[PDB]
């Protein structure tokens, strides 16, 4: 019924628009995961060797 | 010349090659500081004090 009055714009973004530099943040966190993973894996592999 | 099975007095002293390893990454240093035999002297020396350093190893093996 509302749409018959006027076009409706629904923001279902969850607030992502309030994060500055989303790509840089994403790239950094993807790194953070990887480093931690690698360190434990390197220790594991070295422990095996 | 002969066949000898007495190992009680057998030994070898070896002056090992002066070796080098360069710690380009934290990972290398974590690998290094895993070693209980790698007994840091000034243990308050940071791990990354060694980051980007070539450590030089003078060793003797008995």
């Amino acid at each position: 019924d509302l749409c018959q009055n006027e076009p409706v714009c629904a923001d279902l973004n969850g607030g992502l628009q309030f994060i500055p530099n989303l790509n840089e943040l994403m790239t950094r966190e993807r790194k953070n995961l990887t480093e931690t993973s690698e360190i434990r894996q390197a220790v594991t592999k070295e422990t095996a060797a | 010349r002969g066949v000898y099975t007495d190992y009680e007095n057998t030994f070898q002293r070896k002056v090992e090659t002066p070796m080098q390893v360069h710690l380009a990454t934290t990972k290398d240093i974590a690998i290094l500081r895993s070693k209980q035999w790698f007994v840091l002297d000034d243990v308050a020396t940071p791990e990354e004090f060694l980051l980007g350093k070539t450590l030089t190893f003078r060793l003797h093996t008995l």
